[PDB]
């Protein structure tokens, strides 16, 4: 008939956050459950109305619908700083193939209201390529746009087990390109792949490959908008770095012979990978490792800006460059815990870059689960 | 953590 729940949570990116829902099972009869959620963390405020699905068709076509609101704030996810608000819709039909695969293809409309951005050289960039022109040396601004996307989607799951997986492989392909009409032109792909591949026969022993990849850029002139770059370095991409370091770093105008800093931006295009040595815990019983789970692991990865000019600020790194492949190694920590599914790593950041910034321990408390 | 509560 229904049901709700409640979240609570921490992570060292994140801060602590909170989670909470509520969901009718079948509204009036019609197969589809309604629901709301919402969810808010250092950076983030997050909320949706969700219908969904199944069995839009009988054959196990679903439908996913969501209508949000999102507020983003840059300087809290450690980004130089922007605000972003936003809202729109979005519906997804959902196609299963096989037991291993399924396509989705879905349409989007996006409102995104960009105000109390920092004067830096990228985002103006963007700015100027949108036919944008705010002041440099002030940070009352203001960009609206409305954008229509054509979302579709791929994901080849074969892991034996959801959770602490020990063999097997899980791929993850997403695209979306605005549709004509849009304000923005762009288009974005992300690729994610995780394989699990056992070296021993009680599987207490696995090798585990993680990649990530991600590229956009716009079109006919425009520029992908600085707000869907990518991002790396963090509890969840690159360990041992603090949460989004890896990549460009805004290049600041003066306000009222630009500025060098430290201050992560992300980039259009961007690479990550992991691999990661999974092992029985010490002191702990191996009857836990579907609960608990050790790891050593090398990371790497990189971030960049491919429309960076360089002829124009030759004085600065050329943050167009995809060869500074930042790199870490360490060893992490899964329990699910009573307090909810729980990672804690320590890495060292052996491979780094000016201005880049280190976060050895790392620390995460699901609220979902 | 996460509570659910069907109702
Ligand atoms: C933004 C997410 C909203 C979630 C609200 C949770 C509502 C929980 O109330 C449960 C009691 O309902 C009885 C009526
Ligand atoms: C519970 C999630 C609610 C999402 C808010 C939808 C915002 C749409 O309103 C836009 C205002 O346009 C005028
Ligand atoms: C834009 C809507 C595309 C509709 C695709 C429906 C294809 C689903 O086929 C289900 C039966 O498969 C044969
Ligand atoms: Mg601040
Ligand atoms: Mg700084």
């Amino acid at each position: 008939t229904g049901s709700f729940n409640f979240g609570i949570g921490y992570g060292t990116e994140s801060g602590v956050s909170f989670q909470a829902g509520v969901q009718q099972d079948n509204w009036l009869g019609t197969g589809y459950a309604v629901g709301i959620n919402g969810t808010k963390n250092d950076y983030q405020t997050y909320a949706e109305l969700s219908v969904t699905n199944p069995y839009f068709t009988v054959d196990g076509v679903s439908l996913g619908g969501r209508l949000f609101y999102n507020d983003f704030q840059a300087d809290d996810a450690d980004l130089s700083d922007y605000t972003n608000k936003s809202y729109g819709t979005d519906v997804t039909l959902g196609f299963p193939i096989n037991e291993y695969n399924s396509l989705r293809a879905g349409l989007g409309y996006v409102h995104n209201s960009l105000s109390n951005m920092q004067p830096q050289v990228a985002m103006w960039r963007y700015l100027y390529s949108m036919g944008e022109h705010p002041s440099t040396s002030d940070q009352d601004n203001s960009f609206k746009t409305d954008d229509f996307t054509f979302n579709y989607g791929w994901t080849y799951n074969k892991l034996d087990r959801g959770y602490f997986p020990t063999d097997g492989s899980r791929v993850n392909l997403t695209g979306k390109v605005t549709i004509p009409g849009s304000d923005n032109e762009y288009y974005k792909v992300t690729l994610d792949t995780a394989t699990y591949v056992p070296i021993d026969d009680d599987h207490k022993w696995v090798v585990l490959g993680r990649t990530r990849w991600g590229y956009g850029d716009g079109l006919g002139g425009k520029e992908m908008p600085f707000y869907e770059n990518f991002y790396a370095g963090g509890s969840s991409t690159v360990r041992g770095f603090q949460s989004n370091t890896i990549g460009p770093k805004a290049v600041y105008f003066p306000h009222q012979d630009l500025s060098k800093s430290d201050d992560a931006v992300g980039g259009n295009a961007m690479a990550v990978a992991s691999l990661e040595f999974i092992t029985p815990t010490p002191f702990i019983s191996d009857k836990y490792a579907n609960s608990v789970r050790t790891s050593f692991f090398w990371d790497m990865g990189t971030v960049w800006d491919t429309n960076w000019d360089s002829s124009q600020y030759s004085g600065y790194p050329d943050y167009s460059d995809p060869s500074n492949i930042r790199m870490s190694a360490g060893i992490a920590l899964q329990w699910m815990s009573p307090l909810g599914p729980l990672v804690f790593s320590y890495a060292q950041p052996f491979k780094k870059y000016d201005g880049d910034k280190a976060e050895q321990f790392q620390f995460n408390i699901g609220k979902t689960w | 953590w996460n509570w659910s509560k069907s109702f």
